[PDB]
């Protein structure tokens, strides 16, 4: 699950 | 005579009608776009669109319902993008 | 924030905003479409769109202004389609 | 010019 990280959640 | 069937092709916003297409290089569905930024279909959205993970439907129309900006932090990742790539993950629902 | 930038993808009509793309298999610009029918850009339209015949711009937005249904009657033809193929030729102008 | 023929002119 940690192959990718969220930089900006949905606005 | 398809007045309403007009798709967005970049700068996607909630409510946009979009074309979702199979990207064989990244082994995933993506939004069709003229931008070089990748917009991957969220795995959660596949059942709603009658798509399957991993005959394989080449495209479907949908409406954007959510977008999230993300970064690949491992060189081996679910979208087969280079380490460090920033991209969007999009949830979409089927269209009328 | 591109409310107006929404493209038609089939069943093209006069006035539709369309994405015109290079098709390297047919060595010509075509309308981007989900249909298997080919919509070739008329050679007359290339100057208006700042395109050149034969860096090579991969896509441009335009508006459909005319469409003509045609058939290839020689196996050697300008669009590199099989003998007998029926297709459209489209004239398009640049968009705002 | 005769490699292609018009089946239906613009409507
Ligand atoms: O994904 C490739 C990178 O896309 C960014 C540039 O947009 C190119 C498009 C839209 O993706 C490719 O058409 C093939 C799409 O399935 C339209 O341009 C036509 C070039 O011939
Ligand atoms: O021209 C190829 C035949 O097109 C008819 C089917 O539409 C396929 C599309 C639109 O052309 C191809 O995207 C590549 C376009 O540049 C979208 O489907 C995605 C399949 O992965």
């Amino acid at each position: 699950d940690s192959d990718i990280v969220t930089l900006e959640p949905p606005k | 005579s398809r007045h309403s069937e007009k798709i967005a092709i970049r700068d996607f916003q909630v409510g946009d009608l979009v074309l979702i297409i199979l990207d064989e290089r990244h082994d995933n569905y993506v939004l069709f776009t003229v931008s070089p930024t990748l917009y991957f279909l969220h795995s959660e959205s596949l059942p709603a669109l009658d798509l399957k993970p991993g005959s394989r439907r080449p495209w479907v129309l949908g409406k954007v319902m959510e977008k999230e900006y993300c970064q690949a932090k491992k060189a081996q990742n679910r979208f087969k993008v280079p380490l460090g790539t920033k991209f969007y993950r999009v949830k979409a629902v089927s269209w009328n």
